[PDB]
């Protein structure tokens, strides 16, 4: 059987390789968005309105 | 010449001291780095370094580095003294035994030495101000231990306590009824003044007044900062009638065992509705005495009134102050105890309230803060004791305490003293 | 600072540990070569909790891989993220266990325990302020259920004050991989009740139901189950690793969730889980998260939670949030499900807030609860054990290495005692 | 009541059941592939980058009258393996200093990887550009492979650091500027060791290469080794002297021989070749 | 010219800096301490370090080196003569060097 090498990564990436791709099953147009900010990190110094945070959008 | 020393222990204490000191520096015009722009009304909270910044007369305590180092990394890193932010090694984990008997022993001595060093610099020390969380392990633990040590170390110096008790239905932890009771016993004989600072009572105030449907702890702390500033502005700003902290343990506690009081603050308005409201002295005085406006989840209509002290700031007039007091006395739904014919101590300050940018409160020309001693506080103790015993009957969660080095019999006197206090409050309310 | 060491044994333990280390490396921005390449400073001030520090600008996990057969560890070495672990922490035997509790606990476990004890001890005094332990293994297997439990006993003897947590996957009658699972399951669970400070149960059938009903994916493997378990793990110590409004650590959770010393068995769950179709079609918010958290079919254990009553529960909220809605939802659900909560304790649910949402998410919650519904699995495994032991079937393999039937009798008697004293609180009234 | 997983199933093209979930899952896999194409981190794109830059072209310097001189680009070949030496930058040796291994490759086609330069390590009395026997020099890599100049060095034998396969004195390409980069040329015939000192070295003849701080002759052995470009063999430094011993101390005690002239032959594994350009 | 910086005082300076790092935190540490600052300000993430950064870097770790002395040690460290010093080479020279 030929089974050329490129087909191997192509199928394991698209045709059900025996894994899952980097937590994308748990995801949520494109979701990487490593998002971080604490209450004191911004509210006390950046002076952000206490209603303005959260506010999903 | 007159200075006060602030103590902040526990997560709640740290997170309220942060806001209070932010408001203090903003009000006094001190930059976050600690230096005045320069483009003697600050000795009460800051001490000159001879040439340079102002350093606060405050100390921070916690057995976890999470809250402490965040302040160290924040914009206030140059303001606080590096060695007076005490950080521990292990969290108390909501346990009274650890914070009072095992791990607080080697940390309290360092705190005592730091307080010694801080107080030696001061020459006209007035009193103490402690902020602690009761429903927490290290909050109730060290606070009790520090109060015990202070009461024998300094003695006659007055101390005022702003404690956060658990709310009736608003709650986070499950083992909070246990360590809440013990801290009350510890502070009963050692704290001259105690103020209730529960969370639910402020939660409803926000929705009713500021129309805030999604509040967080930041709104909670800023209001308490306003309360502290309105309480202590008499020391550092001029006014018609100056009131020291001395006329608190002299005008509000008829008996030594009766020193639990609760406060209220008015006006509480947003930035949009400020321009459409009269906001005269009569209205703000009436709003303070409204039962729903109280800072503690307790209805005064179930008890009498023993002594109330209210402090006015801004451009108030004695005529307006006296006129509202007469109407309050005339109106019926508020009642006083028979053996106290006069029950008002009023102080006047000329400085208008200082508003922090980015907050919810609007700029106002007048405000009033009052502290009331009533007999209705026995209700919150009644519901706390019931919750305590209802699960203490089966001795649940006790092994977490006794196995750390705690005597089982300690709960025995913690129960009986609280009942004695409840019946003291009940007996005081009977008429002659 | 209050760092925790990781121990894993058996094939299941190795896979869970590998997936957990991959997830935590992704969270902390750790390269497969061990070099930090993140964007924030918030991923460094607490990096010592899970990763030790070495020369060359690299970080190394403080994990120990322990087993009697080198196949699984040799595979994970060549697998992705297999270069993070130090080769010195790889300890293996040349014989195996054959899925036998006696072999895993007495014959080869006794002679092999010395090396793993030495490495865990040196790692223990490596850190200045130890916090506790966390274990992954399978009670239905031989080598894991025996030798890991022997290590549990030894480490509990050595360190009485430190915490220890177990994430144990237990056999399920619906799918049977081995015909002697009840034997070593009972023998192992006999030894956890007195040693493990925290015990958290995981069921392969429960995870399969989650995959078929919520994720709605047609072709599952063990990898997605491993990822789900790893997410559940990483949710536990989020408050310890990151700043927030209300920090709660392992011992706070223990003292707040353990009413009595013999009731340290918990159920776990994770939210939000959705199929890939409707990922962008639902709102991530406090009411929706708290409503999906308490779903009966969302639990990680095959036990049905509405057949019992909750003793205590804990929720570990993640992401920038507000306390009012969290606590109001807690109170509302507690009031609405008063029949499913024990009456002689008030406000038996704990909420904590961490301000760092996970990868690819804005809000997330990890739920740990203690309820009297856990005993169903103990009942079923005890029934199978009694049925298979009354005929003394397959007992010669166990007794050929010095094992005696009396210790099996003691194990089943202790199981029955625990079941009785665990179910009596359901009917106990003030 | 449309149910899924009903025994046998067709592909996602049909609408038997659960087709939307797999189609949506299949769609996102390509989108993730597109994102991996958007950011330069494709596993595919990496291997052409190493393919093109390693297999680049280069012009080999021609040698006049068969005499090598400083500044040339020359080939290094081992006659025992009939193969030329090469350097793999992508493979990093296990050391605090950043050094790269070198292997000998059977193919003789001139490539950038196997192109090398020689340069005057430090000033010598021989002002002429023609190299004489026993003159110190350092090997350098072509500037296009790496912007930093790289040299061929070898550190002493140690149980800590040794060859991966040969287990003997190991060689590596390192940025070290020290004396370790010094090498000297050496003859084959055991009788003409001491005579050929100071004589010009020619190209196309066999020759030996010796390290100065260690006096170990560079060589290669038939031990399997693998990297990105197929299977190859390793190179190292070792003295492959004859096993039979000679009563040499007796020779000086009587007074027949001298230390400088060696009394032991060596095998052809140490022998190497210098190959220059065929056309000018 | 008043004087030219000599190898003697260059060795003195490099010894002073090398000992100052050791005092901070622990022995296995201080390499990540040096690296995290370069991660903090190397925006173009190319790994090339400049002379102006050297002054800024040493200002951070409590070593205000004189500009003349800083130039001498900077010049002595690099042989490329391009005015740019590789960060990993600098770390190697400061830490992993058998001789002063
Ligand atoms: N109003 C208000 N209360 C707070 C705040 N932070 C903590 N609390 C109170 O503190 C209680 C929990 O204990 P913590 O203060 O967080 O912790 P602790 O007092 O330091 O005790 P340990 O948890 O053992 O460290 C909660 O029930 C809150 O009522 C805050 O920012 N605002
Ligand atoms: N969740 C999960 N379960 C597994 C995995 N591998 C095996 N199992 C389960 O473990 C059981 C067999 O355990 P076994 O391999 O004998 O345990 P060991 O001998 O200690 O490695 C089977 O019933 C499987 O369902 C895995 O990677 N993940
Ligand atoms: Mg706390």
């Amino acid at each position: 059987t030929p089974i050329d090498k490129e087909f191997n990564q192509h199928v394991i990436f698209n045709t059900q390789g025996v894994q899952q791709h980097i937590l994308f099953g748990h995801g949520v147009t494109d979701y990487n968005k490593r998002e971080y900010g604490t209450s004191y990190d911004l509210s006390f110094n950046q002076k952000i309105k206490p209603q303005t945070q959260i506010y999903s959008k | 010449m007159r200075e006060v020393i602030s103590i902040h222990v526990g997560q709640g204490g740290i997170q309220v001291g942060n806001a209070c000191w932010e408001l203090f520096c903003l009000e006094h015009g001190i930059q976050p780095d600690g230096q005045m722009p320069s483009d003697d009304a600050f000795n009460t909270f800051f001490s000159e370094t001879g040439a340079g910044k102002h350093v606060p007369r405050a100390v921070f305590l916690d057995l976890e580095p999470t809250v402490i180092d965040e302040v160290r990394t924040g914009t206030y890193r140059q303001l606080f003294h590096p060695e007076q932010l005490i950080s521990g090694k292990e969290d108390a984990a909501n346990n009274f035994a650890r914070g009072h008997y095992t791990i607080g022993k080697e940390i309290v001595d360092l705190c005592l030495d730091r307080i010694r060093k801080l107080a030696d610099n001061c020459t006209g020390l007035q009193g103490f101000l402690v902020f602690n969380s009761v429903g927490g392990g290290t909050g109730s633990g060290l606070g009790s231990l520090l109060l015990e040590r202070l009461s024998v170390d300094y003695g006659k110096k007055s101390k005022l306590g702003f404690t956060i008790y658990p709310s009736p239905q608003v709650s986070t932890a499950v083992v909070e009824p246990y360590n809440s009771i013990l801290s009350t016993h510890s502070l009963l004989e050692h704290t001259d003044v105690a103020v209730m600072l529960d969370n639910e009572a402020i939660y409803d105030i926000c929705r009713r007044n500021l129309d805030i449907e999604r509040p967080t702890y930041t709104n909670l702390n800023r209001l308490i900062a306003q309360v502290i500033s309105s309480l202590t502005a008499s020391l550092r700003f001029d006014g018609a009638l100056n009131v020291d902290i001395t006329e608190f343990q002299t005008n509000l506690v008829p008996y030594p065992r009766i020193h639990f009081m609760l406060s209220s603050y008015a006006p509480i308005i947003s930035a949009e509705k400020a321009y459409h409201e009269q906001l005269s002295v009569a209205e703000i005085t009436n709003s303070a005495f409204e039962p729903a406006n109280m800072m503690a989840k307790c209805d005064p209509r179930h008890g009498k009134y023993m002594a109330c002290s209210m402090m006015y700031r801004g451009d108030v007039v004695p005529k307006d102050v006296n006129a509202s007091i007469a109407t309050i006395k005339t109106k019926r739904t508020i009642q006083f105890v028979d053996w106290c014919p006069t029950g008002f101590k009023v102080g006047i300050n000329y400085q208008p309230p200082t508003v922090v940018p980015g907050g919810d409160l609007a700029k106002v020309m007048r405000a009033v803060c009052m502290i009331s001693n009533s007999t209705a506080i026995a209700e919150v103790f009644s519901r706390l004791d019931h919750k305590f015993d209802l699960m203490y009957a089966k001795r649940a969660f006790v092994h977490w305490y006794v196995g750390e080095g705690m005597e089982e019999g300690e709960f025995s006197e913690a129960r009986e003293d609280l009942a004695a206090l409840e019946k003291d409050y009940e007996e005081v309310g009977i008429e002659t | 600072m209050r760092e925790i060491v990781h121990i894993q044994g058996g094939q299941c333990g190795n896979q869970i540990g590998a997936k957990f280390w991959e997830v935590i490396s992704d969270e902390h921005g750790i390269d497969p070569t061990g070099t930090y390449h993140g964007d924030s400073d918030l991923q460094l001030e607490r990096i010592n909790v899970y990763y030790n520090e070495a020369t060359g600008g690299r970080y190394v996990p403080r994990a120990i891989l322990m087993d009697l057969e080198p196949g699984t560890m040799d595979s994970v070495r060549a697998g992705p993220f297999g270069q993070l672990f130090r080769p010195d922490n790889f300890v293996f035997g040349q014989t195996g266990a054959g899925n036998n509790w006696a072999k895993g606990h007495y014959t080869e476990g006794a002679e092999l325990i010395d090396s793993v004890l030495d490495v865990v001890r040196k790692e223990a005094e490596g850190c200045d302020c130890l916090q506790g332990f966390q274990i992954t293994h399978s009670l239905g297997g031989g080598t894991g259920s025996g030798m890991g439990t022997l290590l549990i006993s030894k480490v509990r003897e050595e360190y009485p004050d430190r915490i220890m947590e177990t994430f144990s996957v237990v056999p399920s009658p619906k799918v049977s991989d081995t015909v002697v699972e009840p034997y070593n399951a009972t023998l192992s669970v006999h030894q956890l009740v007195e040693n493990a400070d925290e015990c958290m149960v995981i069921d392969n059938e429960a995870l399969y139901d989650i995959c078929f009903r919520t994720l709605k994916l047609t072709t599952p493997t063990y990898g997605d189950l491993n990822h789900l378990v790893s997410a559940a793990m990483s949710g536990v110590t989020c408050c310890l690793r990151f700043p927030g409004q209300l920090n709660s650590d392992l011992r706070k959770l223990a003292v707040n969730l353990i009413p009595f010393p013999r009731l340290h068995f918990f159920m776990i769950g994770f939210a939000p889980l959705t199929s890939r179709g409707s990922q962008q079609y639902r709102a991530l918010t406090v009411p929706e998260l708290t409503q999906q958290m308490f779903d009966a079919k969302n639990m990680m254990c095959a036990a049905d939670p509405r057949h019992g009553r909750y003793l205590t529960a804990s929720a570990l909220f993640r992401g920038r949030m507000s306390t009012k809605e969290v606590d109001e939802q807690m109170l509302n659900v507690q009031n609405k499900n008063s029949s499913y909560f024990v009456e002689w304790i008030p406000n038996n649910i704990k909420s904590s807030i961490c301000d760092i949402p996970p990868k690819g998410l804005k809000m997330a919650v990890t739920f740990v609860g203690n309820s009297t519904a856990i005993q169903e699995m103990f009942k079923r495994v005890a029934e199978q054990f009694t049925a298979m032991f009354r005929r003394k079937a397959f007992l010669h393999w166990y007794t050929g290495e010095g094992m005696d039937e009396m210790e099996f009798t003691e194990a089943e008697s202790n199981m029955n005692d625990l079941v009785s004293e665990y179910q009596q609180y359901q009917d106990a009234t003030a | 009541m449309h149910n899924y997983n009903v025994d046998r199933k067709y592909q996602y093209n049909c609408r038997i059941g659960n087709w939307s979930e797999e189609w949506e899952l299949d769609e996102y896999k390509m989108k993730e592939y597109l994102k991996n194409k958007e950011k330069q981190k494709l596993v595919s794109t990496d291997k052409e980058d190493r393919l093109k830059r390693s297999l680049g072209g280069v012009n080999l310097s021609y040698a006049n009258e068969g005499l090598v001189k400083f500044g040339y680009t020359v080939m290094i070949e081992s006659d025992f393996m009939n193969a030329v030496v090469a350097s793999n930058i992508w493979d990093k040796i296990t050391g605090t200093e950043e050094a790269y291994g070198v292997t000998v490759t059977s193919q003789k086609e001139p490539i950038v990887r196997t192109a090398f330069q020689l340069l005057r390590y430090e000033q010598d009395q021989y002002q002429d550009d023609v190299i004489h026997y026993g003159q110190n020099f350092k090997i350098a890599v072509i500037s296009r492979l790496s912007e930093k100049p790289l040299y061929l060095t070898s550190s002493h034998i140690t149980p800590q650091k040794c060859a991966k396969f040969s287990r003997k004195q190991e060689v590596s390409i390192s940025t070290n500027e020290g004396i370790n980069s010094a090498w000297c040329f050496e003859y084959m015939d055991p009788k003409l060791r001491y005579e050929m000192k100071g004589q010009p070295v020619r190209s196309g003849e066999p020759v030996l290469i010796k390290h100065i701080p260690t006096c170990q002759w560079l060589a290669t052995d038939n031990v399997q080794y693998n990297n990105e470009f197929g299977q190859e063999f390793e190179v190292f430094c070792n003295s492959y002297q004859c096993h039979n011993k000679t009563q040499n101390l007796i020779a000086e005690k009587v007074g027949r021989k001298t230390i400088e002239t060696p009394m032991r032959n060596q095998t052809n594994q140490n022998t190497f070749r210098i190959v220059t350009a065929l056309y000018p | 010219d008043d004087l030219a910086i000599t190898k003697e005082e260059v060795k003195g300076i490099v010894k002073t800096i090398r000992q100052k790092l050791i005092q901070k935190t622990k022995g296995a540490n201080d390499e990540f301490l040096l690296r995290k600052l370069f991660k903090e300000f190397d925006i173009s993430n190319s790994g090339f370090l400049t002379l102006d950064e050297m002054n800024a870097m040493l200002i951070k770790l409590e070593i205000p080196i004189q500009k003349r002395y800083l130039n001498a040690v900077f010049s002595q460290l690099d042989r490329n003569h391009s005015g740019v010093i590789e960060f990993e080479e600098f770390v190697y020279y400061i830490v992993n060097d058998p001789y002063p």
